[PDB]
């Protein structure tokens, strides 16, 4: 039963499936090959989607269960959580959304192959369902999105149960009482507080010095660390952990110490999460055979149009340098998949945005002020806090700035950091501004609606360029 | 013909033509760090070989 | 005795940040509030308890309804106290009211309170409340002087049982029927709040379609559509004859297209509209004539027939909106002080701040066709984007409306989630005239609303969307 075709997608996440989607909007007869049960890949099934999910209701539960609505004269009797219930809510949109795939596929006529992808050959994949079934695609480009897979720690095991991955925390049956973070970085964090808010004593232990992951800002960091503790999520920074053991009680004893040295201590949890970073999936693809070799961190090196050194066979999104992202591994899949029909590649990373969906909520895009200073460019600053923001106020919801960083002489916009409410949204607005090269007197002139948030981004801008903004 | 306000008022600012300068950005758009690149070259200008 | 550079009257929107403004450019400046506090309408009875009020309302009815229940969010009884829920929009008013004064204070405006009116062409005379005079001897005359309710000729605004906007946003009690004339952005968020907590509300309309002028039909009817199954009532196409306030307390209202009927409600909310508030100011008295509605006609400078008396807000042509005050406050100043004075009313923005949230800055489908332009339509659905379906907030769409030789973005036009937000980055794009496709390629957060815009944008220039 061979298959011919133009474009073969290994994978169906993010990467996968809009570049498959895609190659087949531009007349490539395309197949899409998926080992998983559903389609989607990491960010719909035990990603993105299940957490920001958890992430909304639990954020409600917080609002109700607390002061937040009373003083807004909602009175509920006896709240209390129905966590299947919530999970419920949780796994509804995943289903939708995977299924919705499936559908986008059909619409578009990509062909889906349901097994285990291996390329066997420079212009051949064969997928081998679980009964040994195979099946054979014949093709001119093969596209890997192969994606990724948790980092293990080393010592530590997980077993999805009481040690857990992400994968776990996004599904444990009941809110445990202790819980302890390894890592504090956007994934840790935004698990960390669903639990937190649920009703568990929650700390992170983090090896560097800041919570959030690389690239973020230092002060935005800072302020956000510092809010987060105030909600009661506790943290141990340049802290490190040595190892993990079952008690018999069935709790854990984490032993850590400072990352420098010694202040060696132990901390015991009901809960163990491994959030340390996650790696390139590359297991079994058939690289090795190809003569494809991996770079030190796993990732497959490609050029400026996402080639592989076979320059037939491309690879996109977390199994490659850059961001791992979902609307970067999207990205990618749609200039690749354009330049194998003959158009221009071009991405920059420095244009691709980072969200972290706590409450706060923080967002950036472009340079941080220690990317500015170790590049020795010269810069000035605009800040605006949401306190003296209309829309944040009436809301009661006044946590945290947004902070514009502009070249000290030309006014170009070089990176805008968000921290508080609305700040997902807030982002795309200024990614919008430096595909433009927009410059912060430009965004300050912009009729900007009232009250909304966004006018925190406009003033922010308009301090960066004239010194001084209007309602701070 | 394509420049922002702010952009329009300081090569006017300046007494310079927006004909004149050709612009680095997004589909040749003038930023402002080309008025200012132009303003500095019309300076050392005046050190460049001639007759 | 005392004297400046710049005499603004009025503290709304439009005055007060004219007045920082001002003062940040070096000039001595003086602002003139007839009111107890500062702000105008916008911050004492307008956008800012009214948003406060459709927050509260809409907490209000995920607790009390499916919402937190799907959730797993149970609780025992859910009950109003609207006297906290009031308080709590107080408390942002006095908030925000307090914060202008402190910036009058930190940018050395002086405050005086007094209603002012214009004696000479260098002079402004503010009569206290008490007769006590204080003049202003100035070179620059800035009127923002806003606006005023607007009567509905035959009914009598008392603020209790017949009230204006004023009214409905401090009712002691939820109102067991409640009808609103006028179904515009206004009408309908006060509508929604008390049909939220529990009203049952109509609203009734002259024009055939709710959301007042410049909105997308499409988009008008989606979102009509939408509120009816949350239980907001419309009566469109319908004119109202007059209202008759009965003996047992309630309101009859008569209206007709001419087919004659009667509706009773225990209030009745009078939204058909706003004017420029210019009395007692001394504008006949100085030779300045008004337009049939009653604006002070102005150049591209904001100034009068007398060169250094300008006006902006409220009280001038255009869009009656908060943005638009404060952006004429600051280009007028601007222009004072030797700059360039422009601003293109097809990019000022509206918003309406319901659940769903509606949003649009440029032109409306019929606006393109009435000038008739070339363009293509991309549409996308929220029931497709990640961050609605995955909080479950699925309806509505985004509209966006591109030029068929150019592909430059004219319109985009928000039904749903986020839409307030989302707007600016609608408008971001439009000052830099871009094309459909260059917002498609714009690297959008996922996931966010956002992507939304982002997918219309890239259907409305290729022809596809991939989401949907
Ligand atoms: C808890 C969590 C929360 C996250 N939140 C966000 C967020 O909020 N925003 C964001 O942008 N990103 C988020 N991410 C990161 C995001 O999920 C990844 O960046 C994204 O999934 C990358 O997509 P991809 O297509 O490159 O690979 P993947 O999504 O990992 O897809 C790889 C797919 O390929 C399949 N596959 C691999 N090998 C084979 C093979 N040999 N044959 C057949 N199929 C194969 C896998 O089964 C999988 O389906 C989150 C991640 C996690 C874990
Ligand atoms: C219920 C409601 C909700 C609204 N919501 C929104 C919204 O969400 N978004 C939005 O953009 N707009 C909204 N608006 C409209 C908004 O309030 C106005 O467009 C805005 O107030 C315009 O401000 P302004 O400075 O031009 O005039 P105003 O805000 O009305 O301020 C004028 C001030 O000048 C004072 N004044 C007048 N004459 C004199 C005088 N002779 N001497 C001294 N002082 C004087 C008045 O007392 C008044 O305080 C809303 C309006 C209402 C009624």
């Amino acid at each position: 039963q061979p298959i011919d075709a133009d474009v073969t997608v290994i994978g169906s996440g993010p990467g996968g499936y809009v570049a498959a989607i895609k190659a087949a909007q531009l007349g490539f007869k395309t197949v899409c090959i998926e080992k998983n049960e559903t389609l989607g890949g990491t960010c719909l099934n035990v990603g993105c989607i299940p957490s920001k999910a958890l992430l909304n209701n639990s954020h409600y539960y917080h609002m109700a269960h607390g002061k937040d609505f009373a003083s807004r004269g909602i009175e509920m009797s006896e709240v209390r959580l129905n966590l299947d219930k919530m999970m419920e809510q949780k796994s509804t949109a995943v289903k939708a959304l995977t299924g919705g795939i499936a559908h986008l596929f059909k619409q578009n006529k990509v062909v889906h192959v349901n097994g285990y992808g291996k390329i066997t050959g420079k212009n051949q994949v064969t997928a081998t369902k679980a009964d040994g079934g195979t099946q054979v695609i014949d093709t001119k480009n093969i596209l890997i999105a192969t994606g990724s897979e948790v980092t293990p720690f080393p010592g530590i095991t997980i077993d999805e149960d009481t040690i857990v991955s992400s994968t776990g925390a996004l599904s444990l049956k009941k809110v445990p009482e202790k819980m302890v973070v390894i890592g504090a970085g956007v994934i840790g964090v935004e698990l960390g507080s669903v639990w937190q808010r649920l009703g568990a004593d929650v700390t992170a232990v983090e090896f560097l010095g800041h919570v959030g992951g690389v690239g973020i800002d230092m002060e935005i960091s800072k302020n956000f660390q510092r809010i987060l503790q105030k909600q009661g999520f506790k943290f141990k920074l340049n802290t490190k952990v040595t190892g993990a053991t079952k008690k018999s009680d069935g709790k854990i004893d984490v032993s850590i110490e400072a990352a420098s040295g010694g202040k060696a201590e132990v901390i015991t949890c009901d809960v163990l999460l491994v959030c340390i970073g996650r790696r390139p999936f590359t297991k079994n693809l058939g690289l090795e055979e190809l003569g494809i070799e991996l770079d030190p961190r796993g990732r497959i090196p490609v050029n400026t149009r996402f080639q592989t050194k076979i320059p037939n066979i491309y690879a996109i999104g977390d199994v490659v340098a850059g961001p791992m992202l979902a609307h970067k591994a999207e990205d990618e899949g749609i200039i690749c998949v354009e330049g194998m029909a003959g158009g221009a590649v071009h991405i920059d990373y420095n244009c691709v945005p980072s969200v972290i969906y706590t409450h706060p909520e923080v967002a950036w895009v472009g340079k941080s002020e220690e990317q500015l200073k170790e590049e020795g460019i010269e810069y000035k600053v605009g800040k605006f806090p949401f306190a003296a923001n209309s829309r944040a106020k009436t809301n009661a919801d006044t946590d945290g700035m947004v902070k514009i960083l502009g070249q000290k002489s030309t006014d170009r916009v070089l990176g805008a950091h968000i921290l508080g409410p609305g700040a997902g949204e807030m982002v795309n607005e200024a990614a919008l501004a430096l595909e433009y090269g927009a410059s912060c007197e430009d965004i300050a002139r912009v009729c900007h609606a009232h009250p909304t948030l966004s006018e925190a981004f406009r003033e922010a801008n308009l301090a960066a360029s004239f010194g001084k903004s209007i309602n701070f | 013909t394509l420049a922002t306000p702010a952009v329009r008022n300081l090569a006017m600012e300046n007494n310079i033509k927006l004909s004149e300068v050709v612009g680095s950005g997004k589909d040749g758009r003038i930023l402002k760090e080309d008025i200012l690149n132009y303003l500095e070259k019309q300076t050392l200008e005046h050190h460049h070989h001639h007759h």
